[PDB]
């Protein structure tokens, strides 16, 4: 990590690429092709 | 008074066959 973007304050565009599992046949649909996945949203603490 | 005469139609039958092969897929890019 050396850059984290602030995913936070953007609500239902958040988690709205995610929803991909559209239009684009080039995203094989994630789910009913059981295709693996990264996560995008990594926790942390701040000070 | 006996009986005398006897005869028939068909003859039927069966038969198989083994085999065994050995095959080979890969982990093909599961893409469009």
């Amino acid at each position: 990590v050396v850059s984290s973007i602030d995913e936070l304050g953007a609500d239902e565009n958040l988690f709205e690429d995610y929803v991909k599992e559209k239009s684009v046949p080039n995203h094989v649909p994630r789910h009913q092709f059981g295709i693996p996945y990264p996560l995008k949203n990594y926790f942390a603490l701040v000070l | 008074i006996p009986i005398p005469r006897p005869i028939t139609t068909p003859h039927n039958n069966f038969i198989i066959f083994n085999k065994v092969h050995r095959f080979l897929t890969y982990g093909l890019a599961n893409v469009v």
